[PDB]
């Protein structure tokens, strides 16, 4: 019964940048590309959304998730976000 | 039980040129989606994997067949086997019941039905 | 997004628990008897299944 | 009206490499572990060249299986191995074969001998001899 | 969508409506009013007992 | 004494009335979960009556 | 209606409720209100048809048959005399079915009357019903000639076995 | 009202089915088959008493 | 039948005599008017028997059986118009006349008064049904199945003329079943065994056995246009009732050799039910179901002694409406998907929600819901063969358990998702698809109100 | 106590009883304790497994249940008295195994 729009995920992807204590809250907001910040930096960076979102994170979600806004892009396709 | 099912094996570097077996099916998948996407189809796909399935299962087994082996004559141990056995049960039946019905009585006297 | 405010559900729960607690205590309170009770439950043999629930 | 290799034929050694895949592409170039050699054992009424059995089996189980639909629902093109037993069947779990349930049902097999015993409440056992004295022996006086 | 009777949260403990808790409180008492008839008046065995029934002589 | 089981047959009849009104024969403005709940609501006191005559 | 000798039962014998208490009981509020809400829409309309149904009368008559031959007529390969004997015998069997249904519910009259004792009383229906159905399957039930209906050609010949092998081959009765 | 929504529902089929029982006992030879008295003393419905 | 064959033969000079496309609405209109005349003069009383007029009719006194024979001709014309309208008008009208001609021999049959008029009418069929398989059928391998449709029924029925004329010259005359009062008994010999053998074996050709039944999933598999004569082939299989006429008399006492007909129809009963859970054809799916609980009735007859004639009277019409209704379900969902293979029908129940009720109640007549006309007779088959012995409930009860799966094995195939295909199959179940789907349960549960007429002598 | 001889009638369901059926009975004290009435045991609807001892007090204990119709308890001391009739009867029967360990052994 509660709906959802684009603004909820724009909070959370930017928030977990500061939640992870290895990444300071001085990086870029939506496009940091994660190479300027092999395992545990492509899985651990989304192991927190395994706790919060956690829709099992399929195998193709790793190679797309470099661009941190390209993380956000397909969730609205999955979560069926407004308009 | 059914099965282990051996979901893991070894690699690196067994059969380096074995890959692109998906190139067989992705060419068919390209032939699938090009057939699937069109502005006017209005009908089912031919799908010859199901054409070659039932017709080579329902028919074309008796042209395949020959009685050149006794494991094809092995159906004698399953068809006519218990069919004698039920009569071997039933011929021993209905007469032992009849002898107690002929000689002596065991029934209740209010057995109108039956 | 928790929510517990619907009097449709409140009508259902309140109707049951009033009848639920007085279930075995009104029906069996007025019944014509059918059989003979035990009326002997000796030492070390009487209510220890309640103690089984305690542990 | 499809007549060219409309079904299987009297195989499996009528130039089996020219079977798969001139048509009925169960194998790519007759070395894919699915060349039409697997006529189980023939002579019977089994499958001939038969784009059919002992190919990798025991489940289409509706997996994740995203590169096409391709699991069991959504028609991959030509990969038929066996059917009509698999819309309700699965792969292997974490435990293995061990038939402990017959040993688990053997827990009453010890107490099946206990079904021969009696269940009188009072008095206690004292199982040493005939001093228990179950039934009536003497008269009133 | 249509109504905002109970707010969405982000783990801040969103408060209750403070009227369900009255009916929550009431039926925690009348169930322990029923601790009256548990002992008063009801015992574990209102039967009497046997003196290890020996005296046959 | 005839109304001992006659009220039971009334209880065993009004269940068909939401089914008889499914044939769109001047049916109620729909409210069908509400209408069914009302249909159950009056049968209970009808069911309550012959329980008192049995225990006497 | 019917005849009471066909369906006997002992008289009703309903006791007094014996209230004995000054507490308010609900049975003095139920029978004092619900009786008039039934008698008005039922009995007056039952009276309204009662004058209206007596406007005209219609007759329907009993059917009594004619039974000149019984058994032994006639000779073997005949047709004419062996057709009326079939109309004799077969209508002498469908009567004998529902006679048992009278005695079957006669047992049912005792069982839902006492209930508590129900076995050591009523003194007839465990006996007399078993003095009918026991005297039924012999010579009146073509076991198992009931498929071809045994029409005068086997129902007499069980009774041939009931006189030739029975009562003489007891050696020597 | 609570005037005809229940009156069409419950109050109408009362008279029809009771007519189907009063016109039933006089026709069928087995009506209601109500059981025995279950009486421990002897009472005013009879003439004798019991201790 | 005083004048029942007489009005329906006048329906024949009306097809090619008529106009254009009016021929469908005219042919259905006259046809239902005979249905009242069937109901009116029949259903009379009733106590042994109603010899009707003369040497051509005994009025179907013990078993009515004739009402069901007359529903179907004003029931299949609305069904056959699905895929027939592609030919010349003179060729289409011939296809109408041959089905009407099929009823006229079967109108005189089932009553037939005699036995020498029986066999010529028992063989008066198989001429129009065979032509329907040849022209305007489906794809190839028709012609061998037309030959298997012959060469069995004709192979077994020819010793009946060896049997019956051997009775006609020996003891009296078989013109009258009611002049069969004098019947000599039949002892065990080496000549009389064959006398009973030819008397019985021809009737096993039509209602099948575990043997000799390979032809039956050919005519139903390779079948005409959309279940057109397939509905008539339902009555063609159940219409082997004549064992009730014959073996009620005329060597009744040979039961010493009854056993291999009891046993073969019993282990073959439980077997042919499970011989189709791995079948891949819809029209073959109902076909093997139509073997099993049609093979149920045979042990109800060779075992004599009623409480067995009661249910066996009703079990002929049991699947006779039901399997006819299932073929109406299978004749539909083929004008929209032009292959009859069941696996391709994934993703149903959403495009057609209206006929989804009709799938439910139809398959609810195999579980059969004991206040119906199906489990009212199967309880009497229980009531008979349990008095035979205590073992017979086992193999017969599992038949009630295998078809529990085997019916719901079809229902669950309708429920799937996303359907992968089907820019065709748009049509949301037009008027012809659902009005013809009616009038099957509509008399069936109607007969379950007072099921008194569905009862033999018995 | 009971069971002398000769059940004359053919009544099965042994309600046609010698006097009344005990649990086993008697055995020692008292060797004969009789029972109650039997003309009203069948007249008043009283089921089997109720023709044992303390019956006439139970026939009166069941009187006030109907004779007080809108009541939750007729006489709660009477249920403690029918149970005291029952429990003292049972302890009287509990003296069997103390006798059986004593009297049946060698002496
Ligand atoms: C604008 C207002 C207009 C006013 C309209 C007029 C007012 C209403 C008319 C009054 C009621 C008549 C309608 C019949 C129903 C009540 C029957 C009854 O109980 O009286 C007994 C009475 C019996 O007569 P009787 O004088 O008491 O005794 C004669 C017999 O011996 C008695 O024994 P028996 O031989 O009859 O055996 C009993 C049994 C046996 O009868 C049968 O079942 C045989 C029929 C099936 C045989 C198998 C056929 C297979 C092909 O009969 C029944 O089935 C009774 C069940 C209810 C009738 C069945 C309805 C079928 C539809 O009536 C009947 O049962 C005759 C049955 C005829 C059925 C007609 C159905 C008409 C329906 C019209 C459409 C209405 C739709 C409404 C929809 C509303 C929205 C949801
Ligand atoms: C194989 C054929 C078996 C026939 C053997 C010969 C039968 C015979 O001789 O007739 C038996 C008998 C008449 O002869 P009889 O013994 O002398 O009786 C006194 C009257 N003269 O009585 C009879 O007339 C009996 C008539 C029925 C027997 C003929 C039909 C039996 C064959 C049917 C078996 C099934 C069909 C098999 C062939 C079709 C399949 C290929």
């Amino acid at each position: 019964a509660p709906p959802l729009t684009l603004e909820g995920i724009k909070d959370r992807v930017l928030y977990v940048l500061k939640l992870y204590d290895k990444i300071d809250p001085e990086k870029l907001s939506v496009n940091s590309h994660f190479m300027k910040d092999d395992s545990l930096d492509q899985v651990e960076i989304i192991m927190a959304m395994e706790d919060e979102f956690g829709f099992e994170i399929p195998d193709i979600d790793a190679e797309k998730l470099m661009c941190p806004q390209e993380i956000v892009d397909y969730i609205a396709d999955k979560k069926d976000v407004y308009e | 039980t059914t099965l282990d099912p051996a979901e893991y094996d070894i690699s690196s570097e067994t059969r380096k040129a074995q890959a692109e077996r998906l190139a067989i099916r992705s060419r068919l998948k390209r032939e699938y989606q090009l057939q699937y996407y069109d502005p006017s189809r209005r009908g089912v796909i031919e799908d010859p994997a199901l054409v070659r399935w039932t017709y080579a299962r329902s028919a074309n087994i008796y042209p395949n067949f020959r009685p050149n082996t006794k494991t094809s004559l092995l159906g004698a141990l399953f068809g006519i086997g218990p069919l004698v056995f039920w009569y071997y049960v039933f011929k021993t039946d209905r007469d032992r019941k009849e002898k107690l019905i002929q000689e002596g009585k065991l029934d209740r006297t209010f057995n109108i039905s039956y | 997004n928790i929510n517990e405010n619907n009097p449709l559900l409140i009508n259902s729960i309140k109707r049951l628990l009033i009848g639920s607690l007085f279930a075995g205590y009104i029906i069996s309170n007025n019944i014509p008897p059918t059989t003979i009770p035990q009326m002997t439950m000796p030492y070390y043999l009487k209510t220890t299944a309640l103690i089984v629930t305690i542990l | 009206a499809s007549h060219i290799t409309k079904d299987m034929l009297p195989g499996p050694y009528p130039k089996t490499p020219e079977e798969r895949a001139a048509a009925a592409k169960k194998y790519n170039m007759r070395v894919e572990d699915y060349e039409p050699y697997p006529d189980d054992g023939t002579g019977y009424g089994d499958y001939p060249k038969l784009p059919d059995r002992s190919q990798q089996e025991r489940d289409p189980w509706y997996d994740w299986d995203h590169p096409d639909l391709r699991l069991n629902w959504g028609e991959p093109m030509h990969w038929d191995l066996d059917m009509y037993i698999r819309n309700r069947v699965d792969t292997s779990p974490t435990p293995v074969n061990w038939n402990l349930m017959c040993k688990h049902l053997f827990g009453f097999v010890a107490f099946m001998l206990f079904m021969f015993w009696v269940g009188e409440t009072y008095p206690a056992y004292q199982p040493v001899g005939p001093k228990q004295y179950p039934y009536n022996n003497l008269y009133l006086e | 969508g249509g109504g905002a009777h109970i707010e969405p949260r982000y783990r801040q403990f969103p408060q209750l409506t403070r009227s369900q808790v009255i009916q929550a409180e009431f039926f925690s008492a009348t169930m322990w009013f029923w601790i009256l008839w548990r002992f008063w008046h009801d015992s574990d065995a209102v039967l009497g007992h046997f003196p290890y029934p020996d005296p046959s002589q | 004494m005839n109304m001992f089981s006659s009220l039971s047959l009334v209880t065993l009849l009004l269940l068909t009335m939401p089914i008889m009104m499914m044939s769109f024969n001047t049916y109620k403005p729909s409210n069908y979960p509400l209408y069914v709940k009302t249909a159950i609501s009056y049968a209970f006191i009808t069911s309550m009556i012959p329980t008192m005559m049995f225990i006497h | 209606s019917w005849d009471k000798d066909v369906y006997p039962e002992p008289p009703r014998r309903t006791p007094a409720p014996s209230p004995q208490t000054s507490l308010p009981n609900p049975i003095t509020y139920l029978t004092k209100a619900f009786d008039l809400l039934v008698d008005r829409p039922v009995t007056l309309v039952r009276e309204f048809i009662e004058r209206q149904h007596a406007k005209n009368k219609y007759y329907y008559y009993h059917r009594e048959f004619r039974r000149v031959p019984d058994i032994t007529e006639c000779q073997e390969k005949d047709v004419l005399c062996m057709f009326e004997a079939e109309m004799q015998w077969r209508r002498d069997y469908k009567v004998d079915q529902e006679i048992v249904n009278i005695i079957q519910e006669r047992l049912k009259a005792c069982q839902q009357r006492e209930g508590e004792s129900h076995r050591q009383n009523c003194a007839k229906e465990l006996e007399q019903f078993t003095q009918v159905v026991k005297a039924y399957q012999d010579r009146y039930h073509d076991l198992g000639a009931h498929y071809s209906a045994r029409k005068c050609l086997a129902k007499q010949k069980q009774r041939m076995l009931a006189e030739r092998k029975a009562a003489k081959e007891a050696a020597a009765a | 009202r609570h005037s005809i929504f229940a009156f069409t529902h419950v109050l109408i089929p009362v008279w029809i089915i009771h007519y189907y029982l009063k016109y039933h006992v006089t026709t069928k030879p087995y009506t209601i088959v109500e059981k025995k008295p279950r009486i421990f003393p002897g009472d005013t419905i009879l003439e004798t008493g019991e201790v | 039948m005083l004048k029942y064959i007489i009005p329906t033969i006048m329906l024949m000079p009306l097809t090619w005599l008529s106009k254009n496309n009016m021929i469908w609405v005219n042919s259905t209109a006259h046809s239902l008017l005979i249905s009242f005349t069937s109901l009116l003069l029949m259903n009379q009383f009733g106590d042994n028997s109603l010899n009707f007029s003369l040497l051509f009719f005994s009025d179907s006194l013990s078993t009515p059986l004739l009402i069901l024979t007359m529903w179907l001709l004003p029931l299949m014309l609305m069904a056959s118009q699905h895929h027939l309208s592609k030919e010349n008008l003179t060729r289409k009208k011939l296809f109408i006349t041959m089905l009407i001609s099929l009823q006229l021999f079967l109108i005189m049959t089932f009553t037939a008064m005699e036995l020498i008029l029986f066999y010529i009418l028992f063989e008066a069929t198989l001429v129009p049904t065979l032509i329907i398989i040849t022209r305007w059928g489906n794809q190839t391998e028709r012609l061998n199945a037309g030959l298997y449709f012959l060469f069995y029924t004709l192979a077994g029925s020819l010793p009946l003329l060896v049997a019956l004329i051997y009775i006609q010259n020996t003891v009296g005359s078989l013109n009258f079943l009611m002049l069969q009062y004098w019947v000599q008994p039949v002892h065990n010999s080496w000549s009389n065994v064959f006398m009973w053998l030819a008397c019985m074996m021809a009737f096993m050709v039509k209602m099948p056995l575990y043997g000799l039944h390979l032809w039956l999933p050919k005519a139903h598999v390779e079948a005409p246009i959309a279940g057109s004569m397939v509905l008539a082939a339902v009555l063609l299989k159940l219409g082997g009732y004549g064992m009730l006429r014959i073996t009620l008399i005329l060597n009744p006492m040979t039961d010493f050799m009854a056993y291999p007909f009891i046993m073969l129809s019993l282990w073959g009963m439980i077997m042919t039910s499970s011989i189709c859970l791995r079948q891949t054809d819809l029209k073959s799916l109902i076909a093997y179901s139509s073997v099993s609980h049609m093979a149920l009735v045979i042990v109800a007859i060779l075992i004599q002694t009623p409480w067995s004639y009661m249910g066996a009277t009703a079990l002929m019409i049991a699947h006779g409406l039901t399997s006819s209704m299932l073929f109406c379900l299978a004749n539909s969902n083929y004008e929209r998907i032009h292959s009859r293979t069941m696996i391709l029908a994934r993703g149903l129940q959403t495009l057609l929600p209206l006929m989804a009720t009709w799938w439910l109640l139809a398959s609810l007549t195999n579980l059969a819901l004991p206040p119906t006309i199906n489990l009212i007779g199967e309880l009497f088959v229980v009531m008979s063969t349990f008095s035979w012995s205590n073992i017979t409930i086992i193999l017969m009860g599992v038949n009630m358990v295998i078809t529990a799966l085997y019916s719901l094995y079809m229902l669950i195939m309708t429920q799937r998702g996303k359907y992968t295909y089907h820019i065709n199959n748009i049509s949301p179940s037009f008027t012809r698809e659902n009005a013809l789907m009616s009038l099957h349960i509509l008399p069936l549960l109607l007969l379950t109100l007072n099921p008194k007429i569905i009862l033999g002598p018995l | 106590a009971r069971r002398y001889l000769g059940d004359a009638s053919v009544e099965p369901d042994p309600l046609r009883m010698p006097t009344f059926p005990p649990d086993y009975g008697f055995p020692e004290r008292k060797e004969r304790e009789m029972v109650a009435t039997q003309q009203e045991m069948n007249d008043a609807q009283l089921v089997l497994q109720q023709r044992d001892y303390c019956a006439h007090y139970l026939i009166r204990f069941l009187k006030c249940k109907r004779d007080s119709f809108p009541n939750f308890l007729a006489c709660k001391h009477e249920r403690h008295d029918w149970d005291y009739c029952e429990h003292l009867d049972y302890v009287k029967r509990m003296k069997e195994f103390e006798r059986e360990r004593r009297l049946l052994q060698r002496k």
